[PDB]
């Protein structure tokens, strides 16, 4: 049903320009906030940009602020990222991420496909674990830490857990540190307090191996953690 | 406030904008409540709940007919009530008068004017020309009534006078019935509705501006 | 004809419902009201900090 | 035969009345005459929810007591976040005339209905991100005046055709039809145990219905006009009705009689909405004279007034946790009180 | 003195509050009513105490730098009030002469345009004295006087009273003709509105130009002060008479 396709990518000489397209199909693109999030070839995910519903609010990451422009065409259901003066550090895999915002919403629920692009203070999230070898059927945990407390005055702790299987786009597992995303097995659970969170899984099954990212959404920028890895 | 509770406010503002646009669109259409009874000819006045829309002089009118003590309060804000009546018969004419009296003195319809539509006047003319059925038999005051074929005009004026006399009881001027005569093959009903609605809106505006 | 039979059958069925004393009913109603007097934010003035609506 | 059946029915009614009077030794006023009085209660408008451009007809709180829903004659079903007064959703309606709305206990569905004689059920949680219509329950031959969710696939609807209906949202057909009313069924109120409910009709009659058995069990009278609103007591063994005769009545399921009458000689306007507090000590009687009243359910005395509406009050609801009270009105403004 | 100013401020505040207490104030006519109420409240709360203290003490207190603006805020607010009356009359005329086409003629995205044009014209007229179009300021800042430059006098007087007066008269005469066509009470209300506008604003806009262009026919100072306070009286009166 819901499907986001991406076009563009390829090789760009340094300092060039590139227009990345994200075509949505199967959902109300007008009412969904959109994000561009990049992942380095051998590192974690980096948030690039965010545009609200109706283009009424736009934020950029400090790295690409001023050099990147984000836009959306609602009648055509398209999301555009215009990139100019591409440095050699901007090569990454870009994902256009839907996220809707209301009481009880699940931001970052569906992540589009990936577009490769090869170029020739902030709340920092810490993922102490780098790789945790585990056996199927054994309950394990992933620990994440925040520089600042993510518990808000409204009782909402804006922490998100994302899973990336080898060769697969990320998907939302747990949003706001306690709630479970739809379509995710009830094995996963999230707990913890400010600056100290734990994603505990019980009876780990197959295809659960992959990278796990803890992202903060208290303020901007959206700083992902280093992200742990579960392998057999 | 955080991004989660601020993008929510932005979404709320977008929803407010859409609501304002829809309300502005809806304010340009006049809502008419089409009432009446069975075999009163309400089906062919203008060429669950049923709704119809027709445009005259670049003005769109919506008429709603349902097919009434309770749900009538849902139509408290309609511009006008098109009350269709079949004057051809006489036995059910008193029933129609009672219905009109009930509608006029309704608690939730005390500020709505009624565009009365005396339908099928041609059959009334045929019945009064034949002479088989006498109105005086049903309405004893008809014999003592005279006009202000001439007999057809006297009967029509009598029916209108009876309806208007019912209307003027405790009217206080907040709403006035607008009688009309319409036959089955009539096609000028839209213009009559247009003129009646124009007069109703003009009177409402004059009342609002603290004038007469 | 069957409508009257259905009505009288319904009345006969309803007539056999056991009715307790009004005093016991009122007593248990008052007991439920008083047992939750500490859980009613409307009855007792809600503290400003505890009130979600400022 | 007809005369014999009429005589038998009259004798049965007389015996039922005699049995009810035999179970009436004391009065609720006498029982609670020694109770501590509520005193003076002054709830103030904490939030005002603007955005409607027509008269509001129905409003139902969510289970979490944060979200709420409202229906207006402008074809809009608006789901509000009462905490921050943000419109979570705005659903256009196929029929602009809506007299009822409901919020599913799971929070996944909402319901609406009215003069179109169709109960539209909308699925809030969707992949597409917009509120689409999940089901269109059809079969009533009159306008729907109230509807309440039992589960995600079981809803009780009251229509103007003198019949209520327990439906099956999965298949869209009436699992059970509750017949026995002689007039339009204005309101229905589910019981906390969800095994029984009540329905007030225009014949000044409140009928108790067993959902599982699908047959009426008790009938309560004592009102002089149409019953507009009805609400179950939190305990589940009582309920209260509001009627056009400017009186509110308290009935007990076990006692099967009218216990307390909340009315004042000053008030002459009919009641349009009634709801109970979490403890049941307060009865919130919404009137059509632009203001609501608070009644001590055990003293039958007015506790306070809630004024601030410029038009008729149509719907009134109390949060499940008892935090606040939503009161809608015909002036397109629904307020929150605490 | 200050009592009338306080009464006018209270009336304008009450009108502003009532313009938002009920949802019936959604039509453009209520927007114009609240615009007039805002203009009158701003005029009062920004000029009436200053005018009162100037009349009582008899000399400028805040200084010529802080009294030159008092000769521009006052004209801005008075012009805003008069143009609000004019736009209210225009709205009433277009509503009466085109009853069922009123929503499709007077629409939001157009009434807001009219309101913003009214305020823009008011500020354009008020900027005159601050654009150098004023009489040579006296050296002694203890004395603060209005500007009687003939060009500014003609421009301000015309574009603040005479054109609005002409439009008001034309629109209200057409409204009266239409109302009499559809049938005393309307006559009384329209006449009292027009008379209360004219008897309050015409005296000032007649005594000022006569002193500006005909110093021989220049009136006294007491009558000048009476005409000066007539505008404030009209500002206080407007929220009393226009809603009802
Ligand atoms: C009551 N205040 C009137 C104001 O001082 C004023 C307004 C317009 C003018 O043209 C003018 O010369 C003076």
């Amino acid at each position: 049903d819901v499907q986001l396709v991406e076009s563009g990518g390829g090789l760009v000489q340094p300092g060039g320009s590139r227009k990345l397209s994200c075509s949505a199909s199967g959902f109300a693109f007008s009412s969904f906030g959109m994000h561009w999030v990049r992942q380095a070839p051998e590192k974690g995910l980096e948030w690039v940009a965010y545009i609200s519903s109706g283009s009424g609010t736009i934020y950029y990451a400090d790295t690409v602020k001023g050099r990147f422009t984000i836009s959306r065409d609602d009648p055509k259901n398209t999301l555009f990222l215009q990139m100019t003066s591409l440095r050699s550090e901007d090569t990454a895999m870009y994902y256009c991420v839907r996220s809707i915002y209301y009481y009880g919403s699940s931001p970052f629920d569906f992540w589009g496909q990936g577009t490769t692009l090869t170029v020739s203070s902030d709340i920092v999230m810490t993922q102490a674990t780098s790789s945790v070898p585990v056996t199927p059927g054994e309950s394990v945990s992933i620990s994440c830490r925040s520089s600042k407390s993510l518990l808000h005055s409204n009782g909402n702790t804006y922490l998100y857990w994302f899973l990336q299987r080898p060769g697969q786009s990320p998907q939302l597992l747990i949003y706001r540190m306690s709630n479970l995303a739809s379509g995710v097995p009830d094995r996963f659970s999230g707990s913890g307090s400010g600056t100290a969170f734990t994603l505990t899984i019980s009876r780990l099954e197959a295809e659960d191996v992959g990278v796990y990212y803890c992202m903060q959404h208290l303020e901007y920028p959206l700083t992902f953690g280093a992200g742990t890895k579960l392998e057999l | 406030v955080s991004a989660e509770d601020k993008a929510a406010a932005e979404r709320s503002k977008m929803i407010d904008k859409n609501l304002r646009e829809d309300g502005e669109k809806a304010r340009r259409t006049l809502r008419l409540l089409l009432l009446g009874a069975d075999n009163s000819g309400k089906s062919t006045i203008v060429k669950g709940i049923f709704e119809t829309k027709f445009q005259v002089d670049k003005v769109n009118f919506h008429m709603f007919d349902v097919g009434r003590r309770k749900w009538i309060q849902c139509f408290n804000d309609v511009t006008a009530i098109i009350f269709v009546v079949d004057s051809s018969d006489y036995n059910r004419l008193q029933e129609a008068l009672n219905d009109f009296k009930s509608i006029w003195n309704n608690r939730w319809l005390r500020t709505i004017s009624v565009i009365l539509f005396l339908n099928k006047q041609d059959l009334l003319a045929e019945k009064v020309l034949a002479g088989k059925s006498k109105i005086e038999d049903y309405f004893p005051e008809f014999a003592r009534y005279t006009t202000p074929d001439p007999r057809v005009t006297r009967a029509k004026y009598f029916i209108r006078k009876e309806f208007v006399d019912i209307s003027t009881a405790s009217g206080d001027g907040r709403h006035i019935c607008y009688p009309h005569f319409t036959c089955a093959v009539d096609t000028e009903n839209a213009r009559r509705i247009f003129n009646d609605c124009k007069d109703i809106i003009l009177q409402m505006n004059l009342r609002e501006y603290n004038l007469v | 004809i069957a409508q009257a039979r259905k009505l009288v059958e319904q009345l006969k069925m309803e007539a056999n419902i056991d009715r307790i004393k009004v005093s016991k009913a009122a007593a248990d109603l008052m007991a439920y009201c008083e047992a939750h007097a500490k859980e009613d934010p409307l009855l007792t003035p809600v503290p400003a900090s505890e009130n979600p609506f400022r | 035969e007809l005369d014999q059946l009429r005589q038998e029915a009259e004798q049965l009614k007389n015996q039922i009345r005699d049995a009810r009077k035999a179970c009436a030794d004391a009065t609720l006023s006498q029982i609670t005459n020694n109770i501590d009085p509520v005193g003076r209660i002054q709830m103030r408008t904490r939030r005002t929810l603007r955005g409607h451009l027509a008269k509001i007809y129905a409003m139902h709180w969510g289970t979490d007591s944060r979200l709420l829903v409202s229906a207006s004659q402008d074809g809009k079903l608006i789901i509000w976040d009462s905490y921050t007064t943000n419109k979570v959703h705005a659903i256009p309606l196929r029929s602009s005339w809506v007299m009822t709305c409901a919020y599913a206990p799971s929070g996944n569905y909402v319901a609406c209905g009215g003069l179109d004689n169709i109960c539209s059920i909308y699925n809030l949680k969707t992949r597409e991100g917009n509120v689409r219509v999940s089901r269109e329950l059809a079969g009533h031959t009159g306008y729907l005046s109230c509807c309440r969710f039992l589960d995600d696939n079981q809803i009780v609807t009251s229509s103007g055709d003198t019949t209520c209906a327990l439906w099956d949202i999965e298949t869209g057909q009436q699992t059970t039809t509750f017949t026995g009313h002689t007039g339009d069924v204005m309101s229905l109120s589910l019981a906390p145990d969800t095994r029984l409910f009540v329905s007030g009709a225009c014949d000044a009659s409140a009928k108790l219905w067993d959902v599982r058995e699908g047959m009426c069990r008790q009938t309560f009278t004592g009102h002089e006009s149409d019953i507009n609103a009805i609400c179950f007591f939190p305990n589940g063994n009582a309920f209260a009705t509001g009627s056009d005769d400017a009186t509110c009545r308290l009935f007990d399921l076990r006692a099967d009689q009218e216990l307390m009458t909340y009315s004042h000689d000053n008030i002459i306007c009919g009641i349009t909405s009634v709801s109970f507090s979490k403890s049941g000590r307060l009865l919130l009687a919404g009137y059509d004279d632009f203001n609501c009243n608070v009644w001590d359910a055990l003293k039958a005395d007015r506790a306070g007034v809630l004024a601030g509406h410029d038009n008729r009050v149509s719907c009134l609801g109390v949060t499940d946790d008892g935090m606040a009270v939503a009161t809608g009105s015909w002036d397109s403004f629904l307020k929150i009180w605490n | 003195l200050g009592g009338l100013i306080l009464f006018g401020v209270l009336g304008n505040i009450l009108v502003i509050l009532s313009v938002a207490c009920h949802r019936h104030l959604h039509s453009v006519t209520h927007y114009y009513i609240v615009n007039l109420a805002v203009a009158d409240l701003l005029l009062t709360s920004t000029v009436l105490p200053f005018s009162a203290i100037f009349e009582v003490l008899g000399y400028w207190a805040f200084g010529r730098v802080f009294c030159n603006i008092w000769a521009a805020v006052d004209v801005l607010c008075c012009t805003a009030s008069i143009m609000g009356l004019c736009i209210i009359s225009i709205d009433r005329y277009i509503g009466v002469s085109y009853p069922l086409r009123y929503p499709t003629i007077v629409t939001q995205r157009r009434g807001l345009m009219a309101l913003l044009c009214v305020w823009a014209l008011s500020l354009v007229i008020s900027i005159g004295p601050l654009f150098g179009w004023r009489q040579p300021a006296p050296e002694d800042e203890t004395i603060c006087q209005i500007n009687e430059e003939p060009g500014y006098v003609l421009f301000s007087a015309l574009g603040s009273f005479y054109l609005p007066l002409a439009i008001i008269l034309v629109m209200y005469c057409r409204v009266y003709v239409v109302a009499k066509r559809e049938s005393k009470k309307a006559a009384k209300t329209l006449g009292i509105v027009v008379g209360c506008f004219v008897l309050c604003w015409l005296p000032f806009f007649l005594v000022m130009p006569i002193g500006s262009f005909f110093p021989d026919f220049k009136p006294s100072e007491t009558v000048f002060k009476i005409v000066f306070w007539l505008g404030y009286l009209n500002s206080c009166i407007n929220p009393i008479i226009y809603p009802c």
